[PDB]
RNA sequence: AUUAAUAGGGACGGUCGGGGGCAUCAGUAUUCAAUUGUCAGAGGUGAAAUUCUUGGAUUUAUUGAAGACUAACUACUGCGAAAGCAUUUGCCAAGGACGUUUUCAUUAAUCAAGAACGAAAGUUAGGGGAUCGAAGAUGAUCAGAUACCGUCGUAGUCUUAAGACUAGGGAUCGGGUGGUGUUUUUUUA
């Protein structure tokens, strides 16, 4: 076995306002489903977008900038926390790899400007 | 009456078990219960009714401070005398990175050991530094000027100045 | 012991010490031993002749007082400084010896 | 809907810092006002001089004001955007092992100018001391503004100081396996 199943299964988990993370370890513990990519051969957010059910930013992208955006909370608490407010700052170095790499891959648009003062509104 | 007891460290009670056969047995005799607790890992010593002088109680707190400092006990212990100091400087509490501790530990010891304890020869102490504390016994005049120049050497100088002036107040002492 | 008792508080240093005749609480005022007044070389006061000599005095007082056993609290400097005596504890200890003074709840007042 | 160095990453629960931010909990030694065993000698102490001297000075028959820090146990066993961190609590940016087929393939590589702390007596006295210079000038009151907004000289501005070893012999270090018991680790290989 039922790949069809197991793919009806993602889609609907990926429906119910959870991470896939959670929706695909939830699969993994208590369905003994194998993989997305099991012999099914469909990828998460492939079946994800194929049912319009992917996210507007990316899976390593939309998270990691609302915690871009908490990581400042101690630094505007307090100014004097250098670790938290740096912290903040390798959290736009968490911002690590791969946007401009998108800009030629064709993910997410070039004129994105990605920064941290909008990562609060991208947050939620 | 009261009792002096204090914890001892891992090889201490190992060190002090091959001495506790004539320590406790002139101890007991002076009024002093040294025995070595080990289920709770300290060494204590009761003041009894059996001493014929007050200063047992003192000389016994004074051996227990050097057995408890790993330094050696028999050559420690004897500081029961009026002309016999034997105490321990903690210098753990001067430096704060541990490469400038492992730099002034090589300035306190010297140059193959004698370099730096030459000054402590002149001084007469058996100084012994373990850790975070340094132990030396000997007079007390001599030890008094020995643990200054400890202190100073314990500072954030450099110690070569402070040895060398050691070593030319020594040779000045012969007047 | 029929409450024949007191207490000496030794505060004693490298070159001076100082003493005082206490109960359990502040009482026995008996007497103070004085640390150079016996004699001032700056020498025989670090030797424990001047010490045991101050002593000897001070236990004549005492037992003008009526404290018979001593409880030993011996205080020395602390802190920054040697954080030991001189020659007076064992002065004081043999002053004690020779006065026949009961030796009981001895204890160590140092800082 | 070929690529997965599982090039790399929100996650995922068990378990953690003397990293660190507060939150209470102990007080180890000092200062003054207390106030005395009505002690004038006590620091220093090449012997000295020299600091405080009969204004109480070891102290005290302990109240407060404050800072202060983990003693034999003990000790780097560890943990740092970083200028560093040693009892006892409740909270948090975040940091921490690991597995994941579960997070996605797309979270740019070095970075100087732009930003974050930013440390081994922030010591001494003359000189140019000019551009300017806090500390305070003085204008509009705004129920409220040393800066809101013009007008001046001082530490400053800058130098003056603390063997062709011919050979053996046992021990030593670094290993490993025969067997031996626990440790390693008992899935975190």
């Amino acid at each position: 076995l039922s790949s069809e199943s197991v793919i009806e299964q993602i889609v609907k988990y990926a429906r119910k306002g959870l991470t896939p993370s959670q929706i695909g370890v939830l699969l993994r513990d208590a369905h003994g489903v194998t993989q997305a990519r099991v012999i099914t051969g469909n990828k998460i957010m492939r079946i994800l977008k194929s049912n319009g059910l992917a996210p507007e930013i990316p899976e390593d992208l939309y998270y990691l900038i609302k915690k871009a955006v908490s990581v400042r909370k101690h630094l505007e608490r307090n100014r004097k926390d250098k670790d938290a407010k740096f912290r903040l700052i390798l959290i736009e170095s968490r911002i690590h790899r791969l946007a401009r790499y998108y800009r030629t891959v064709a993910v997410l648009p070039p004129n994105w400007k990605y920064e941290s003062a909008t990562a609060s509104a991208l947050v939620n | 009456e009261s009792s002096f007891m204090t914890l001892f460290p891992k090889y201490r009670e190992s060190y002090l078990k091959t001495i506790w056969n004539d320590v406790t047995r002139a101890l007991d005799k002076h009024n002093i219960a040294c025995v070595l607790d080990l289920v709770e890992g300290s060494m204590t010593v009761k003041t009894t009714r059996k001493t014929y002088d007050p200063a047992i109680i003192l000389k016994a707190r004074d051996l227990i401070k050097l057995l408890a400092r790993s330094v050696p006990f028999p050559q420690a212990v004897k500081i029961l005398q009026d002309d016999m100091a034997c105490d321990v400087i903690k210098i753990g509490n001067f430096v704060t990175n541990k490469e400038r501790f492992v730099k002034r530990r090589q300035r306190l010891v010297g140059p193959n050991g004698n370099t730096l304890k030459a000054l402590e020869l002149l001084t007469k102490c058996y100084i012994l530094v373990q850790g975070n504390t340094v132990s030396a016994m000997g007079p007390f005049k001599g030890l008094k000027e020995v643990r200054r120049v400890v202190e100073d050497c314990m500072k954030n100088i450099h110690p070569i100045y402070h040895i060398k002036e050691l070593m030319i107040k020594r040779e000045l002492a012969k007047r | 012991n029929s409450q024949v008792f007191g207490v000496a508080r030794i505060y004693a240093s490298f070159n001076d010490t100082f003493v005082h005749v206490t109960d359990l609480s502040g009482k026995e005022t008996i007497a103070r031993v004085t640390g150079g007044m016996k004699v001032k070389a700056d020498r025989d006061e670090s030797s424990p002749y001047a010490a045991m000599l101050a002593a000897q005095d001070v236990a004549a007082k005492c037992k003008e007082v009526g404290i018979t056993a001593v409880h030993v609290k011996i205080r020395a400097t602390g802190g920054t400084r040697t954080k030991t005596p001189g020659p007076g504890g064992q002065a004081a200890l043999r002053a004690l010896a020779r006065s026949g003074l009961r030796i009981g709840r001895i204890e160590d007042v140092t800082p």
